[PDB]
RNA sequence: GUUUUAUCCGGUAAAGCGAAUGAUUAGAGGUCUUGGGGCCGAAACGAUCUCAACCUAUUCUCAAACUUUAAAUGGGUAAGAAGCCCGGCUCGCUGGCGUGGAGCCGGGCGUGGAAUGCGAGUGCCUAGUGGGCCACUUUUGGUAAGCAGAACUGGCGCUGCGGGAUGAACCGAACGCCGGGUUAAGGCGCCCGAUGCCGACGCUCAUCAGACCCCAGAAAAGGUGUUGGUUGAUAUAGACAGCAGGACGGUGGCCAUGGAAGUCGGAAUCCGCUAAGGAGUGUGUAACAACUCACCUGCCGAAUCAACUAGCCCUGAAAAUGGAU
RNA sequence: CCUCCCGUGGAGCAGAAGGGCAAAAGCUCGCUUGAUCUUGAUUUUCAGUACGAAUACAGACCGUGAAAGCGGGGCCUCACGA
RNA sequence: CAUAGCGACGUCGCUUUUUGAUCCUUCGAUGUCGGCUCUUCCUAUCAUUGUGAAGCAGAAUUCACCAAGCGUUGGAUUGUU
RNA sequence: GUCUACGGCCAUACCACCCUGAACGCGCCCGAUCUCGUCUGAUCUCGGAAGCUAAGCAGGGUCGGGCCUGGUUAGUACUUGGAUGGGAGACCGCCUGGGAAUACCGGGUGCUGUAGGCUU
């Protein structure tokens, strides 16, 4: 599974109607997947891990995205997680703070690229959360609890580098 | 005269038995599989640590003689001689060949080279796979640093990775140890020996009457 | 809940060359019609024609084709085959003669017939020609790959559209 | 190197299945084969005599000739790049009824009966069976009730 | 060289050994015997104690030449007009029977009885070849091999072109002579076409950094380098770290002895004082002694400690002409 | 040696192994010579050549059994020669 | 007194200065051992320079580090290496 | 509701033990002149009808063993096809489809064809 901006996605599925259940139980995940074609194969591959679906003997009956219910608040978002590793699998509880949940994920999905070199097949997200500020764990997110946050931009680096390509001048880096 | 491990290491060929048909094994290095206490009951060691391979992988005979050896002295020196129990879960059944040359400054005498190449029996190795276990030891449950360490040194004598684990089974059963005290309670379970004896409630009358008496 | 039909229609582009391609993958492209690259054609979907497209999966993209983009595939790269020839389909009596028996007489017939999938869907979709469309504009994410691992092959639901737009 | 017993290589083909052993059967003698008729070759091993060899165990093969204790099979047999049709006398121990055949005949007789019956009431019926068409549109109710959210579960190793 | 719908075929992968055939670990319970024997049994082992063999129920670990069970992939057949259903005739075959079977002769039935694709059938003459090799996967021998030998598909040979700097086989793609557009695999500091994006988030400093399939170099084991994560513990009834005290009595506890007095060794962990203290974690004194620890206390006033785990980096890491992301 | 009971074959079937087999294919008796005279077809190796081996028939002459039947060598897979 | 100096049972590597294994190049030929002579290169360092450690009192010796600048000889026997 | 004779499938039918069995029947049972076989009229063969359901046999029972069939194990092990996926390797993850077997826990314990009897 690849990436780019991860979107939630409402996945609901059941088992095909038999002469044994003619009313099979409805099941509901939450997908994070870049499009609902991915949704809808991670969706199938949760559920025969859990349950004994599979894609022939079963049909998705809802896949809808959804939309973040308060996009214009920061927020924390805990998020637990199980990963294989070079050599093993280990359950993680990371935090993050975003607008939005799925981008929240993505963060985390790509945190999990540059620090534990995760690639995103062995990744399952199992829980997302929003939690409290007093229920953070993680000191990289309790330091932005603060009313009277302050702090300046200390050593601005030039990023147009090449407009001018050749000048008289030299870059300041103080503002 | 053996050869170093990493020429066996890597599980190449098929199972090779000492059966009929491979004949010539010399015995395995290791004879002893079970140390300790052997005739502690089943509710005297209530831990039970494994010690789990991680690769599939050909542990040799050697090996297992020495790790067992190893952590033999560690448990005695910690826990006492009869504070353990400790079970090699490994066999070696599979039988590795030798296509010996002359180790000299000819190969004009009748060394053949490759030409009737099949070997010889060298020795005999335990096929190990991932998640199997390769030792076991029960003891107090307030020895469980002193199990990890003496698992921890065994270790140093295979070759490839292995990960220590505490079970959560009742000692070397296959019970769960929050399980085991109410199974035994409700005589869902007999002890008998270092294990116990599982009773399914079917079969004669006559047999659960003896019991309930 | 309310669970959609299932489509019935699927285009069909082939992704991967000619060259070291297994037997039993060549005879099923040969029976969708795609013996060259990024050759297209409609499949009717069924039991038969679903485990076909999962044959040879890792060298066909597909999915599901709206009325756009069928619209556009007929008037853009529709072409007959009459008389064992690629006829380009510039008049209605090309249509006519060769599948009049059928009902279908125009261009408007051919798409409805091909969309909806009628009767006589095998007739219509035999007489056009396999579209022979040209390389999509703005590259391919990963044609070694299938579509839910970030590349191309396989079954994308709906968006074969979006392909197919800049495809022809 | 291989050597060209006749019986090499079965030593699981020819086998009874288990505590399948002893008496043959008699309806398997009872069975009736006509010129014509579509048999399968199995060949179990406790009858030694017109035994088939073993590139026909499993293949399946059209009656053309009926004798005291045997027939006669024309079997296809592939050989390099070309198929021809062999044919092998096989005691009535090693073979049985084709049931393709038989579903086959019943489904001509059933379809010959609803042309006559829809020939006799007018209505047009579909003899011709079709591939599972996909599944068309229908509703899914809760029932009032919330559709379970599974998450995965964490991982522990157990053993 | 395809699927679908029916219908058979199989014994590989797996699995099993409290199921057969072989291999094999350990205890448990019983009671016969040319088991040893067993202390007081000779006297009827008056007795009944151990270990054997044996049996029973369990228990650990296995099989290319074992197996109850048993896949995936796979092999065969069928999906009609040469069919179906009616009547009749022939037979020296068969025979209770106007029986069975086979053949033959008339007649009626077309909704042409799955999907997809394709035009097929047939004959003659015939060159070259009969040293092969390579790649994914399966697989035999061998420590291994750019080794030797098999299965399947593709390729090189017979093949040029884009990429991998370079390259018979790798990746893309197969080729008439050209123009425009677009791509594949692969790339976009400069060589060298293209990031001269005000690209996004992090990780990492190497006095041998790292830098892209095949592929052209590394392992076990370590790190108080840094970054995440898991589990557990301590703490305003004041943690942690520093600095300062007590760290006893019986008892220089018993058996060791030549001193071993807590510390050359064997067993057990007493009590009371309480602020605590092991009849001891180590240094050691010939031995004492003098030290230190674990344990508490004083000052110190907010968080702290431990064991793992895995990312990059470092150690492990040594060869010859000067040199290779 | 005799007797009873349990006994799925854990024995035997000439031999190597595998398959097969219990009022069997094994053991013991009785009678025999189908291990005989013939023509073709077929399978196995296969080039669908031969040898060898084998399967199913058909025509004689017989054996056995009350009979149904079985038998043209050995329960099957090797035991051979232009 | 495990680790000053060693290291059993095991187990992980490196080297191509041994001998094998293989048979890819060379059979219309690449002159096949040793010695002599001469140059350069490597370090897995014998000595020398600077060091760290010891069961380093001194002397002698041992282990290790940076390190290949410089040196590593004269003869009896043997075709010898 | 059953039995006898001949069977088909060949344990849901077998195995161990216990209980019951009305009427036919099937048996046990009596005997050895004949038929026929024996070391032995035990078996076999023949001729019977005093007694008995004790046995065979039939039906039922056993927290029974076995067998059959489900669930769990488990979408686990394994596996078709794919990638310039990870890893020094050993191996592992993912995409695409298929998918088992113990232990453990439930349920069941012959069905039936032809001919001929019995059962108020
Ligand atoms: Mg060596
Ligand atoms: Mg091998
Ligand atoms: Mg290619
Ligand atoms: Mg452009
Ligand atoms: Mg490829
Ligand atoms: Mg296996
Ligand atoms: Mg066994
Ligand atoms: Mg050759
Ligand atoms: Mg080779
Ligand atoms: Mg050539
Ligand atoms: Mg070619
Ligand atoms: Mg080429
Ligand atoms: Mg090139
Ligand atoms: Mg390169
Ligand atoms: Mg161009
Ligand atoms: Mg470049
Ligand atoms: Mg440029
Ligand atoms: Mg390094
Ligand atoms: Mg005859
Ligand atoms: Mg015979
Ligand atoms: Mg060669
Ligand atoms: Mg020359
Ligand atoms: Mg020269
Ligand atoms: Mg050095
Ligand atoms: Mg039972
Ligand atoms: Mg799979």
């Amino acid at each position: 599974k690849a990436s780019g901006t991860l979107r939630e996605y409402k996945v609901v599925g059941r088992c095909l109607p038999t002469p044994k259940c003619h009313t099979p139980p409805l099941y509901r995940m939450r997908i994070f997947a870049p499009n609902h074609v991915v949704a809808k194969s991670r969706f199938w591959y949760f559920v025969s891990q859990l349950k004994k679906m599979k894609k022939s003997s079963g049909e998705i009956v809802y896949c809808g995205q959804v939309f973040e219910k308060s996009p214009l608040r920061v927020k924390n978002f805990g998020i637990w997680l199980r990963y294989d590793s070079r050599s093993g699998t280990h359950n993680m509880y990371r935090e993050y703070r975003d607008l939005t949940t799925a981008g929240a994920v993505t963060q985390c999905y790509r945190d999990m690229g540059a620090r534990h070199r995760a690639r995103a097949h062995s990744i399952q997200i199992m829980k997302v959360e929003e939690i409290a500020a007093s229920k953070c764990r993680r000191p990289a997110v309790k330091q932005f609890h603060d009313s009277k946050i302050k702090f300046p931009l200390p050593h601005r680096v030039l990023r147009r580098q090449h407009k001018p390509r050749f000048t008289t001048k030299r870059p300041n880096t103080f503002f | 005269g053996r050869r170093p491990a990493r020429c066996y290491r890597y599980c190449k060929n098929k199972p090779y038995p000492k059966s009929r048909f491979c004949r010539g094994v010399p015995d395995a290095k290791i004879r002893i599989f079970d140390l300790g206490r052997k005739k502690a009951k089943v509710d005297e060691f209530p831990l039970g640590g494994h010690m789990v391979s991680d690769e599939y992988e050909q542990l040799s005979s050697e090996a297992l003689e020495a790790a067992r050896i190893c952590a033999n002295k560690y448990m005695v020196k910690s826990c006492g001689r009869d504070g353990f129990h400790m079970r090699v879960r490994l066999h070696p059944f599979h039988v590795i060949r030798i296509n010996k040359m002359l180790s000299c400054a000819g190969a004009d005498r009748l060394q053949t080279g490759m030409r009737g190449a099949f070997g010889k029996p060298q020795g005999t190795v335990a096929r190990v796979h991932i998640g199997q276990v390769i030792m076991s030891i029960r003891t107090k449950l307030q020895n469980e640093e002193h199990v990890i360490e003496a698992l921890r040194r065994a270790k140093f004598k295979f070759p490839g990775r292995q990960k220590i684990h505490i079970s959560k089974k009742w000692g070397f059963t296959k019970f769960n140890a929050d399980e085991f005290e109410d199974m035994v309670a409700k005589k869902c379970l007999i002890p008998d020996g270092c294990g116990v004896k599982y009773v399914p409630s079917h079969g004669p009358l006559d047999k659960w009457r003896v019991l309930h008496s | 809940f309310y669970v959609p039909a299932e489509p019935k229609l699927a285009f069909v582009i082939r992704i991967r060359g000619i060259n070291g391609v297994s037997p039993k993958v060549r005879k099923v492209l040969q029976l969708l019609r795609l013996r060259q690259i990024f050759n297209g054609t409609f499949v009717k979907l069924n039991k038969a024609s679903i485990n076909m497209l999962r044959i040879v999966e890792p060298y066909i993209a597909w999915g599901y084709p709206n009325l756009k983009s069928v619209n556009e595939l007929i008037y853009k790269r529709g072409y007959g085959k009459i008389n064992k020839k690629r006829i380009a389909l510039t008049d209605n009596a090309l249509i006519a003669r060769s599948l009049g028996k059928y009902g279908i007489i125009c261009m408007e017939d051919l798409i409805h017939e091909i969309y909806t999938v009628g009767k006589r869907f095998k007739e219509a979709n035999n007489f056009l020609w396999p579209f022979k469309l040209s390389s999509p504009r703005g590259g391919m994410k990963k044609k070694t790959t299938h579509f839910v691992e970030g590349g191309d092959a396989g079954n994308r639901e709906d968006q074969i559209n979006r392909l197919i737009r800049r495809m022809n | 190197t291989n050597t060209k017993g006749k019986r090499r290589g079965t030593r699981y083909m020819f086998s009874r299945p288990f505590r399948k052993h002893g008496v043959v059967p008699l309806a398997t003698y009872m069975r009736i084969y006509k010129k014509g008729d579509i048999v399968d070759i199995k060949g179990m091993g406790t009858v030694q005599k017109g035994m088939p060899h073993k590139c026909y165990h499993g293949k399946t093969g059209r009656v053309y000739n009926v004798t005291q204790h045997a027939v006669g099979i024309v079997v296809n047999k592939q050989v390099k790049g070309k198929i021809l049709a062999k044919r092998i006398n096989v005691r009535i121990e090693h073979i049985k009824h084709s049931k393709s055949r038989d579903s086959f005949l019943k489904r001509v007789k059933e379809n010959d009966q609803k042309k006559k019956e829809a020939k006799e009431k007018g209505t047009w019926v579909q003899l011709k069976r079709q591939p599972a068409p996909p599944r068309e549109a229908h509703f899914v109710r809760t029932n009032g009730k919330e559709p379970e959210l599974l998450e995965p579960i964490p991982y522990e190793f157990m053993a």
